[PDB]
């Protein structure tokens, strides 16, 4: 857990990073793009919970 | 930058591009009628 | 000869009196938007689409006025 | 706009109709799933 | 207010103005004609029906 | 020319655009930005708190 | 004459029917005779 | 659910078809019905709970449906056949009354009572 | 090669770099220009999850998406006042129409089978006029088939001709003596005002495509 | 000739017909939101009324379109 | 003769614009409809079918009307 | 020459018309917005956008009448 | 003289345009006085507005009045 803190201090992109490098750091990032993707779902569940949706209508 | 998936389309749009065939052999003889004016 | 060609534009005329139908039309949709809206406060994001739907449906029959004043007005 | 009615149909139509297969396998395979990414990257964030 | 049989609180209330009719938000959730006098009446009636109880 | 007037309307068009849509959707733009930056650094305080 | 008031001349009217009891006229009938007040200073009893 | 209330007679504090007469003319409620405020003007009300009808003699009050289907309903006193001939008597002298006699506008109500009467 | 080849390139191109050049290479907080493409995804997610049933919405979301990006660009390099239009050659919105209408029809009749034609039974009414109910609904179903692409041709091809025979009249009111040069401010701001409108209505129309085409897959879709 | 010019005047006369068919659909589409506006919430039931009250506005105002076509085209 | 041919086809069109008033009134029947059903939603069982016997009386009357148009166009 | 002259001069007369139409249908939207308004009070800065919207529809049908008067001219 | 009779009659057909933006004009000052009569104190608000509409409705006939005295000059 000290190593835990010290890890989440000197390695988290807390400005900013390559999303494709959140996919290389987890394949969930690409798992779960290609489930809703072979779905056919292009409504991601909550993201417009914790996320906008910036509705015009 | 950009992420190629396949995406179900031949079997989602199936009845559109069939429908674009016979369109599409309807416009050339429309295209040949309305060239004889 | 003259006759036809006369005949033509006067034709493509009086097509465009079916237009004034639709001017009216429009407004007829807008005024209920505004009034349920002043109503509600917040009838908005259901009513906003629907509003939208009765314009264009509306606005189809001033244009197929139109078009017919353009198959006149050509010939 | 200038011409309206050419006899060119059917040579018109066919790059037409090639757009429209162009922009629809462009969009449902590249673009559309680059802005899903953005989403679940975003709540994959907002989850961790 | 009788609040126990053994017991007795002094209690308060605000009584409902028709301006507070009027600027109550989902008095808009409520329907009647914009030329009602339902404001100025119920205002009125309810004057009482709030007094009514508070003696009660 | 006829189409140079045409010209002349479609640049006061794309200056009424420059004086008030590039300032409102650079509001716009930038309000998104800061929520979602936002949503970042308030997941990233969460797990810090959670290993303490 | 206030709503309530003109509801209350109503419902004064209406327990006179033929079957209707005592307790219904005590709840139309008033003994205070309310004696306004004012700033202190007191303008004299007066029935209500 | 139906509420009828009063202070000292609440009733049927829905209940299958109201029939009401109230300040935007007659009114019924039958399931839901949009949520209104009104004054009930004194009036004779039908109730109808399944086929079965109920009748009123009703004072004037105020009518809300809730959203929730609770049609509150607020009046002072009923109950009908209570007030059926002695207020034909009474009514005739309240005839006389608004004649010479705040009192005018007292033996005016009654007037409309009267009007009610003859309803009934 | 022909001028409507070279704008059907031009269109692709275009789009092209709205979701390429809108990203600096794809990061978490992402760039400006694709918070706008971001917020049209999700107003027209929400409009045909609003329309459609099931997840067939997103199974035709690439294909409403794409009918809104075509139109919004075609109707904008179309109002450039030196731009050979795609939307003004007719033949090809209003085949688009008939192709998704047909494709509707005959997505109906595989789904929903020859009971298909129970959709132009809308509802239970007095039986005499059951088949009169059928008969003057489909003469207006496949009045459904023009209709959508007639009025976004015509709002298009009228604007582009109305604001080209308004320069014509007023270059020619302009011509005569020098009091017509002056005070031909005020007709010029018309022109503009006009030359504003003629965008707006444009986007409006991709927008109502959009939205009506939905409602037809609606009725294709899920029968009643 | 006469016939000719009489074709393309009496299809002008036709399309007059269709204004009245506009304003139709609008009245329809003003009660639907009017309706919604009132209940807030009957807009799933007031939908399939409103898709068949526009179907019936139109349908006449299509007769006076297919009767100027007819007209026009001969 | 052309002059009673053309009084035919001409008299076609006067009659069509007849029609434009059956197509106020069937929407006006709807308009009452929809407002009334949300004012009370429980009605509509009652009010249907009496919505579907005004709609086809106003329609009767357009019918009558393009009747006389289609006596001109093909007889 | 004359007839056809007089036939061109004749359809921009009947075409001013279809304007009228546009022209009730302003005032429709404007009667609208100044009811609301003044029954809401609040609703204004919504509404006036929408309103606006409507307006420009109305006028855009009375435009493409103009255009067919100038063209018959 | 088929042509200058022409004028003349053309610019009657115009003045009918007139007609709608005189009831038009009628309906945006009964909504503001059926507005101002219900609030009150909305006035001082929705008087630019009333003016705004009031101006738009005229200038649809104004258009009507112009293609007139095109007509009628030629």
């Amino acid at each position: 857990l000290q190593s835990t803190l010290d890890n989440i201090q000197s390695a988290r992109p807390f400005d900013e990073l390559t999303v494709d490098d959140l996919t290389k750091i987890k394949p969930e990032i690409d798992a779960k793009v290609e489930e809703m993707v072979k779905k056919g779902k292009w409504d991601v569940p909550g993201y417009k919970d914790r996320f906008g949706n910036l509705n015009v209508m | 930058m950009l992420k190629r998936f396949p995406t179900p389309i031949l079997k989602v749009y199936w009845p559109f591009f069939v429908a674009g065939a016979a369109v599409y052999y309807g416009m050339s003889k429309a295209a040949d009628l309305s060239s004889n004016t | 000869m003259q006759l036809v060609l006369a005949a033509k534009y006067i034709g493509a005329g009086i097509s465009t009196i079916g237009l004034l139908g639709a001017g009216i039309g429009i407004a007829i949709v807008f005024a209920a938007l505004i009034n349920g809206v002043s109503r509600n406060p917040s009838i908005k994001d259901t009513v906003f689409p629907m509003a939208i739907l009765g314009f264009a449906l509306s606005e189809a029959t001033g244009l197929f006025c139109l078009m017919v004043s353009f198959l006149l007005l050509f010939g | 706009m200038p011409q309206l009615v050419p006899f060119y149909f059917m040579n018109q139509l066919t790059y037409g109709f090639l757009l429209m297969i162009t922009l629809l396998i462009l969009f449902s395979q590249f673009f559309l799933p680059m802005i899903l990414r953005l989403y679940v990257s975003r709540l994959f964030i907002s989850k961790l | 207010d009788p609040v126990s049989s053994l017991s007795f609180e002094p209690s308060e209330k605000p009584i409902f103005n028709a301006k507070t009719i009027e600027q109550s938000p989902s008095f808009g959730k409520f329907e009647i004609d914009t030329d009602a006098n339902v404001p100025r009446d119920l205002f009125e009636y309810t004057l009482a029906n709030q007094m009514l109880t508070a003696m009660a | 020319n006829d189409e140079s007037i045409l010209l002349l309307t479609f640049l006061g068009f794309t200056g009424l655009v420059a004086k008030y849509l590039a300032p409102a959707y650079k509001d716009f733009a930038d309000a998104r930005m800061k929520k979602v930056s936002d949503v970042l650094n308030a997941s990233r305080n969460k797990h810090v708190e959670a290993v303490k | 004459i206030s709503y309530a008031a003109y509801l209350n001349v109503a419902a004064q009217a209406i327990r006179s029917t033929e079957l209707q009891t005592a307790s219904v006229l005590n709840r139309s009938q008033t003994d205070a005779f309310y004696t306004q007040y004012k700033n202190a200073s007191e303008p004299t009893p007066i029935t209500k | 659910k139906l509420q009828f209330a009063l202070p000292h007679e609440t009733l049927y504090s829905e209940v299958t078809q109201v029939n009401l007469p109230a300040k935007s003319g007659r009114i019924g409620v039958l399931a839901n019905h949009v949520p209104t405020v009104e004054q009930l003007l004194p009036g004779v009300v039908e109730v109808m709970e399944g086929s079965n009808s109920k009748k009123f003699f009703i004072s004037g009050g105020f009518a809300t449906v809730q959203p929730d289907s609770q049609l509150c309903v607020t009046a002072i006193e009923a109950p009908l056949e209570s007030f059926s001939e002695n207020i034909k008597n009474l009514l005739a002298e309240a005839k006389k009354n608004v004649s010479s006699s705040r009192e005018a506008a007292e033996a005016a109500i009654q007037v409309e009572v009267l009007e009610n009467l003859q309803s009934v | 090669l022909t001028t409507f080849s070279l704008y059907t390139i031009i269109v692709l191109l275009v789009i092209t770099s709205l979701y390429t050049l809108t990203n600096n290479n794809n990061k978490i907080i992402g760039s400006r220009w694709l918070i706008s493409q971001e917020a049209i995804y999700d107003t027209i997610m929400n409009m045909t999850k609003g329309q459609i049933g099931g997840k067939n919405w997103g199974l035709y979301f690439p294909m409403i998406f794409t009918l809104f990006m075509f139109i919004f660009i075609a109707n904008l390099i179309s109002m450039i006042p030196y731009s050979f239009a795609l939307s003004a050659h007719l033949v090809f919105i209003i085949s688009l129409s008939i192709v998704i209408w047909l494709g509707n029809t005959i997505l109906g009749l595989y789904k929903h089978g020859w009971v298909f034609f129970s959709l132009f039974v809308p509802a239970g009414t007095p039986l005499p006029l059951v088949p009169l109910l059928v008969i003057i609904e489909t003469l207006s179903y496949f009045a459904r088939a023009i209709s959508l692409g007639l009025r976004l041709g015509s709002n298009i091809l009228a604007g582009h001709l109305l604001m080209v025979i308004l320069a014509g009249l007023t270059f020619n009111f302009m011509l005569i003596n020098l009091f017509t040069l002056v005070f031909g401010f005020v007709p010029l701001a018309m022109i503009l005002a006009i030359m504003m409108l003629e965008f707006a209505i444009g986007i409006i129309q991709g927008y109502v495509w959009a939205i009506l085409t939905a409602s037809y897959l609606k009725d294709a879709v899920y029968l009643h």
